[PDB]
């Protein structure tokens, strides 16, 4: 009925942790530290920042900067007005994320102890609110601190996770990994509002496809609808239930509430199902539930969302990554990016959701496996993958490494588990739960997260866990998810990354010898002067598909973005390639979430790299590609002329049509062994619309001027 | 630092009533006999050193000790506050208590213990005072204690009593067919003061990845959790020093960047570990310390002597398996190792004795028996 938002503007006082952890507002007031304005959603290092205390992380080796702070305190404090209230009604004050180990106290009043940076944090301060201004202090503590307070086991130390992730419910990666720096920071990284409900109020809509037949325009979808609901109110309240598309309305069901928890059957019409990108549309309804009084006709509550019509069923075949999946009783062809962490500061993850997923549309993603080591994206990420048709393959928020086998740490992982499975067990898009683990011993993935999923998502399957070289061409993972290689950015990303100073890669001018600055954004996670390490797999992909170094910076560009665009574009030519066998490839980085050198296809501000449009161009619904020759087209549609030619001589290797089968692979024919390093050019048309492609053949090492040109005689790409 | 608590007490025993006493007044307030004990030490040694009770190790004098078995026994005594300054932390140790027991330092209760098989460590910096401080344990009757839990069928008719099974204590204690009826109870081990820097390791756990005796070669990995303040972060460093005979064999330092490291060694010219025949036991001073790297203070050292050995346990009914000890499959003499002793306190003085008994006999291997 009302939702006050307490974001804006808040007072953050922070200092250093004493060897007692401070805990009351009258400890946290009588510290003696720094005050400065703070922005809610916001990190605290966005609130410094914005003071001029600390310079930007996001340029040389500042990161190591923000080192000092992991062990301070914050102390949010604000004061709002407090909404009328009636008799029944309930006040809930409503954090979307407290990062992490906090103390809220409303008018001095502990109301609750967050101690979980991934979940929502509701509290009911009906009773201790009061008249006028009414305060609200969070008093945040030291995440690396709180390790301490507890004893880890032998498998818990060592891993690539940190120890400092292990016993905590945090992202993995805001302390250091290989694609993402070590930022932890803290403060309400999300929205903060003042919920009012009424005593009768939708507790739960959770809604579930039974059976969909896409071809008659059928559907039955089922509701199990809890609400609070007074026993005086019983015979007296009407669930309203509501489904629309566009305007027009399909069905209204009404049913007068004889129980707190109902289960409504809908045997729909004329309604459509939802299909991943490529093998159908992305069918959404908005289903909406309200709580009517029977008499007076007054709506005490409503939930509205946009579901889909969709099935899912993972079919594995183990010993005899072995698996397909298969939505709406179709084997569909798996191709898409891991999401990693959209920001190392995560308040901002919101302004990029709207960016980066568009850069799925344009890759033509079908799925998406959001990485166990990123925060869990919020509800409009998901609205946004149900609006394009990206299927999500949800993991668990845990490292690489194992965790507690304890009492302790199973209980604050299921309070996780339950929070994030109900909020997100009703969009089309979700298709899959996973633990991101290593083992069958293990009772964090074979017991705690399986149990959750048997109760409260009994619909989406549950798992507990040079580049030709015979390591990737031969390797029987049917479905592959961590697929990489490395690339350098572009310029205009250098220049801003780096001082002026130190722009230029190599040190006193030695090639293949990196300076500390590009050692740092290398993802170094502390402060370890060394040479060599991750930087060194630029230049060996360098050296070997092209001979040496480039000691031209934008000559070395052009060669590390080439050696990346080849070797994936070649792996998903190589998994659409043996697709009846193939189940899928999910490459990884599509958009990194920090001013660093990575393995992604583009960089933090946006400057999309060259194996952008070079995967792209073999992402096409309707594509056809080379493989080691074996001129083929692959199909990732339920729908059922091509010209081979080199660019130098310009003798057309094949012409002629093709008969592309849906949802099939359909070899077209051998192409002779043209000698000579070289390209071909693959220009194929279907329904009026040209698609171009290449495929170079022959043996590195090669030459970067000649490759450099034969692309620019290509006339696709730069 | 670690200044011991050992040597005579006040010990006062007295039938429990209904009510077990858990509280200094009302262990004060009772009826009961005062004597002085000896800790570490068992409540039947201070009976006889008093002549309370007979020797019950001639004749059928071990029944006379059945009475006490529903004794309460009240140790007491006082002890000097150790210098500490402002960061460091005071605990008292407990080496083993028999069994339920109350501790109470100046009046204030600082743990309840329930096991008399581990250790029990209690942080007692705010309570102690300056001057004359008090240590009071209370301890009740373990038989007693049984009588608070409901039983099972399967837990009742073992040769095991039914009063050992809902508690933690040595069955044998309870009577068996090798050792009598001796319950006993006491601060059976050391009781100490140890004080702790507020940098100050936690565990030092030694395990042996791979060995290469041949090679004289073996991967030893150090698994170290440390209490280290974040205002003390980037200052401090590890050294990792495995020596044997005066001869060191390596030395690495690595900065204090975590809180928990796992740091893999590469030994090199190493001998392996092995039991009796299959070669010579191989022992190597293992000595870790957290040192600052300005000031040079060494604030916590954790010494041991660890052996590169693996172990393997090869299966194929009750016996199918075999012992692969570096690799080669051994063949196991040896005994069972049962209690050295039904006052376990002289354990301590038994076991260089009875372990002189396996090295005579040449055994490879020891059951410690249940």
């Amino acid at each position: 009925v009302s939702e006050q938002s307490l974001n804006g503007r808040w007072t953050l006082k922070f200092f250093p942790q004493p060897a007692v952890p401070v805990m009351t507002i009258e400890g946290a007031e009588a510290a003696n530290g720094i005050v400065v304005d703070a922005v809610v959603p916001g990190n605290v290092e966005i609130d410094m920042e914005a003071a001029g205390l600390v310079e930007d992380p996001m340029v040389g080796n500042n990161i190591y900067k923000l080192r000092p702070y992991e062990g301070y305190q914050w102390y949010y404090s604000r004061t709002f007005a407090a909404p009328v209230v009636t008799e029944g009604q309930r006040l809930v004050l409503h954090f979307g994320g407290i990062d992490t180990f906090a103390e809220v106290y409303v008018n001095g009043i502990k109301v609750g102890s967050a101690d979980n940076m991934l979940i929502e944090h509701d509290y009911d301060i009906t009773s201790v609110v009061k008249e006028g201004e009414n305060r609200l202090d969070v008093i945040i503590r030291s995440s690396v601190m709180e390790a301490q307070n507890h004893f880890l086991g032998t498998l818990s130390i060592g891993n690539f996770s940190n120890e400092e992730s292990a016993p905590v419910r945090r992202a993995p990666s805001t302390y250091g990994w290989d694609i993402m720096p070590r930022l932890v920071s803290a403060g309400l990284w999300r929205d903060v509002t003042l919920r009012v409900e009424n005593p009768v109020t939708i507790v739960d809509a959770n809604w579930v496809t039974l059976s969909v037949n896409p071809k008659a325009r059928e559907a039955s979808e089922s509701l199990y609808l809890q609400t609070r609901l007074p026993f005086e109110m019983h015979d007296k309240v009407k669930a309203v239930i509501t489904i629309s598309r566009d305007g027009r309305q399909i069905l209204r069901k009404e049913a007068l509430m004889r129980k707190f928890a109902n289960l409504f059957t809908l045997n729909l019409s004329g309604v459509d199902a939802w299909w991943p990108r490529g093998y159908g549309e992305p069918a959404l309804y908005t289903a909406e539930v309200s709580l009517v009084d029977v008499t007076s006709g007054k709506i005490y509550d409503t939930k509205t969302s946009k579901i889909g019509f969709r099935t899912v069923k993972l079919e594995l075949d183990e010993v005899n990554g072995q698996f397909q999946f298969i939505i709406n009783g179709e084997p569909v062809f798996a191709k898409g990016t891991n999401w990693v962490p959209l920001d190392a500061l995560h308040s901002r993850d919101a302004s990029h959701v709207e960016e980066a997923v568009q850069l799925m549309v344009e890759m033509n993603c079908n799925i998406v496996r959001c990485w166990g080591g990123n925060v869990y994206e919020d509800t409009h990420f998901f609205e946004l993958c149900d609006k394009y048709g990206i299927m999500v393959w949800q993991d668990f928020a845990m490292g690489c490494g194992n965790y507690s086998q304890r009492d302790n740490f199973a209980a604050a992982l299921e309070k996780e588990a339950i929070s994030v499975v109900v909020k997100l067990r009703n969009h089309p898009s979700l298709i899959l739960w996973s633990g991101n683990n290593a083992p069958n011993n293990d009772r964090v993935s074979r017991q705690v997260l399986s149990r959750v999923i048997y109760e409260f998502d009994p619909t989406r399957p549950y798992l507990p866990s040079y580049y030709k070289d015979p390591f990737y061409t031969e390797n029987p993972s049917q479905f592959v998810s961590e697929i990489g290689y490395h690339g350098c950015p572009n310029r205009e990303t250098l220049e801003r990354m780096f001082s002026p100073d130190s722009v230029n890669p190599w040190q006193n001018g030695v090639v293949g010898m990196w300076n500390d600055e590009w050692q740092t954004k290398a993802n170094r996670i502390y402060d370890d002067k060394f040479q060599g390490g991750r930087n060194d797999l630029m230049t060996n992909q360098v050296r070997i598909i092209f001979g040496e170094v480039p000691a031209d910076l934008d000559d070395f560009i052009f060669a590390s973005q080439s050696v990346q665009a080849e070797a994936m574009k070649f792996f998903v030519e190589l998994w659409r390639g043996r697709r009846p066998y193939r189940t899928g490839i999910i490459w990884w980085n599509i958009r990194d979430g920090w001013p660093l050198l990575s393995d992604a296809i583009s960089d933090y501000w946006g400057g999309k790299k060259q194996a952008f449009y070079y995967m792209q161009n073999v992402h096409h619904d309707v594509c056809c590609l080379i493989n080691p020759y074996m001129l083929k087209v692959d199909n990732n549609t339920l729908k059922d002329v091509v010209e081979v030619k080199d660019v130098a001589s310009g003798k057309q290797v094949f012409k002629g049509k093709f008969v592309s089968k849906a949802n099939q692979m359909s070899e077209i024919a051998t192409l002779p062994m043209q000698k000579g390093q070289g390209m071909l050019v693959i220009s194929y048309r279907i329904e009026g619309n040209e698609y171009f492609n290449h495929y170079l053949y022959g043996e590195p090492p090669y030459k970067l001027d000649q490759y450099r040109k034969w692309v620019k005689k290509c006339g696709i790409y730069e | 630092s670690e200044q011991s608590l050992n040597g005579r007490w006040t010990l006062k025993f007295f039938p429990q009533p209904a009510v077990p006493v858990m509280t200094i007044e009302g262990a004060e307030a009772a009826n009961g006999i005062v004597v002085d004990a000896v800790v570490p030490g068992n409540v039947e040694i201070d009976m006889e050193a008093a002549g309370l009770v007979e020797d019950p190790m001639v004749g059928n004098n071990i029944y006379k000790l059945r009475p006490y078995e529903g004794y309460q026994w009240y140790y007491s005594r006082t002890f000097a506050a150790p210098v500490v300054t402002e960061g460091q932390r005071l605990v008292l140790h407990f080496g083993g208590i028999d069994t339920f027991a109350e501790v109470y330092v100046n009046g204030i209760k600082v743990g309840s213990a329930d096991n008399m098989l581990i250790e029990h460590d209690y942080d007692i910096t705010s309570v102690v005072k300056e001057g004359e401080n008090r240590l009071d344990v209370i301890i009740r009757s373990s038989v007693m204690e049984a009588q608070n839990h409901f039983l099972g069928t399967l837990s009742i008719g073992n040769f095991s009593n039914e009063e050992s099974a809902p508690v933690r204590r040595a069955p044998s204690t309870y009577g068996w067919d090798i050792m009598p009826r001796l319950v006993s109870a006491g601060l059976w081990r050391d009781v100490t003061l140890r004080v702790e820097n507020p940098v100050t390791i936690v565990d030092a756990n030694w395990v042996t990845l791979s060995v290469n005796p041949k090679a004289r070669e073996a991967s030893e990995s150090l698994y170290l959790q440390t209490r280290l303040p974040f205002e003390m972060h980037d200052k401090v460093k590890a050294v990792i020093t495995i020596s044997r005979d005066g001869r060191q064999i390596l030395r690495k330092e690595a900065l204090m960047r975590k809180f928990a490291n796992l740091f893999t060694l590469n030994l090199s010219g190493v001998d392996a570990w092995w039991p009796r025949g299959y070669g010579e036991p191989a022992l190597y001073t293992a000595e870790v310390s957290l040192v600052d790297v300005t000031s040079g203070k060494i604030y916590d050292t954790k010494t041991s002597k660890i052996g590169f050995r693996t172990v393997k346990l090869e299966l194929d009914q009750p016996g199918q398996f075999q012992f692969i000890i570096n690799g080669e499959p051994v063949f196991a003499k040896g005994t069972n190792w049962v209690p050295l002793d039904a006052l376990h306190s002289r354990d301590a003085s038994h076991v260089e004795e009875a372990v002189q008994l396996m090295v005579e006999m040449n055994c490879n291997i020891v059951r410690c028996w249940g």
